[PDB]
């Protein structure tokens, strides 16, 4: 199954982690960051308009999210 | 050997089965590590029984005397005096509403110090330091075991581990032992973990929301390390004593001086068996 962190923010994002089943991480580009769509792909279900934003090497099952505070 | 007597299992640690045993002769109980040793290849020696005969010679009241050495039949196993109970299982005896006594969490400190400053002096790491590796006596007596282990053999872990580790830095040092010191001394003084992550990457950002995020300014060429990134969330530093309670202000001086980023500007063993809260410390 897919775990949901809870969210954490600064002073201008908010943000939340989510980790993938270690077959699905070799699904997860080791190169590049990843549309909303190409996220979906993977089963990641969460509200519009967060951004994969980085890679943490050593645990490419984890994906970093991240999404601006409105003004 | 036939000297020993096996009464029941204790646990398994990393390197292999522990158990609680008596000698035939003394009557004394004692804690034996069996360990299968690995094939090696030939015209390759192997540092392993020779690093291991260095570590017996290590004799302090505040770390595990490895009293012994036996080798039957391609396993090896090492003897220790027995004790009892580890801090992990004694802060689960302390009830809710009640913390540890202010005085024992002292006392404890100071012993944990004096064994890593014997270690370090001797050119020796623990790198593996945690609640489960300090043990105690029912007399108040509290001790390091598994030092040098982890360097004779390998090539809630995470929870001691120091932020130089967990960002990929090329080397490392005794300051890694003290990181863990001050993690600790947190545990004694509040129960609870006070860096509780779920992974390496929830680790460095929990130590980052009460610490401050680094960078350049306050640790040196940090920004260059392996798993530094600029994207991190940016926290401002300030606010460790909303983390911890039951600490004075020596205390929370002492523990802050463990938790410096850069490994070069954190406190030493020698210099924080020098600190003012140890001033009045007390009978055991
Ligand atoms: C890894 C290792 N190598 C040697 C020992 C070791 C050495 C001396 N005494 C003990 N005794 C002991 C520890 C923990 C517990 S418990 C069930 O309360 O957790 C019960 C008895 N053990 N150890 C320990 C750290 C397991």
């Amino acid at each position: 199954q897919i775990y949901y962190s809870d969210k954490y923010f600064d002073e201008h994002y908010e943000y939340r982690h989510v980790m993938l089943p270690r077959e699905l991480s070799k699904q997860v580009p080791k190169t590049h960051l990843m549309s909303e769509e190409e996220w979906r792909r993977l089963g990641v279900q969460q509200s519009l308009g967060w951004v994969h934003y980085m890679i943490h090497e050593p645990e490419p099952h984890i994906l970093l999210f991240r999404r601006p505070l409105p003004k | 050997m036939e000297d020993y007597t096996k009464i029941e299992k204790i646990g398994e640690g990393t390197y292999g089965v522990v158990y609680k045993g008596r000698h035939k002769t003394t009557g004394q109980v004692v804690a034996m590590k069996k360990i299968r040793l690995e094939s090696e290849e030939e015209g390759v020696p192997s540092t392993a029984i020779r690093e291991i005969s260095l570590l017996k010679e290590l004799r302090h009241p505040n770390i595990v005397s490895l009293q012994d050495v036996l080798m039957q039949d391609s396993r090896l196993y090492l003897i220790f005096e027995f004790l009892s109970m580890d801090l992990k299982k004694y802060l689960d005896s302390i009830p809710p509403g009640q913390y540890m006594d202010s005085s024992l969490v002292k006392s404890y400190l100071y012993q944990i110090l004096q064994g890593i400053v014997f270690c370090h002096s001797r050119r020796v790491l623990h790198r593996d330091l945690k609640p489960q590796n300090l043990l105690i006596d029912d007399k108040g007596t509290i001790k390091l075991a598994d030092f040098g282990l982890a360097r004779a053999f390998g090539i809630v872990t995470l929870w001691y581990r120091s932020p130089e580790v967990l960002l990929g830095s090329a080397r490392y040092s005794t300051p890694v032992d003290i990181w863990s010191i001050g993690t600790i001394f947190a545990e004694l003084a509040t129960k609870k973990p006070l860096f509780h992550g779920d992974s390496e990457i929830d680790q460095l950002f929990r130590i980052f929301r009460a610490l401050g995020t680094p960078n350049n300014e306050v640790w040196p060429e940090v920004e260059s390390l392996q798993d530094y990134k600029n994207t991190f969330p940016k926290w401002k530093p300030g606010s460790l004593a909303s983390h911890v309670k039951n600490l004075d202000e020596n205390g929370l001086d002492l523990l802050s001086k463990m938790l410096i980023y850069d490994p070069a500007k954190r406190i030493s063993g020698k210099m924080a068996l020098n600190h003012p809260y140890f001033n009045d410390l007390d009978n055991q």
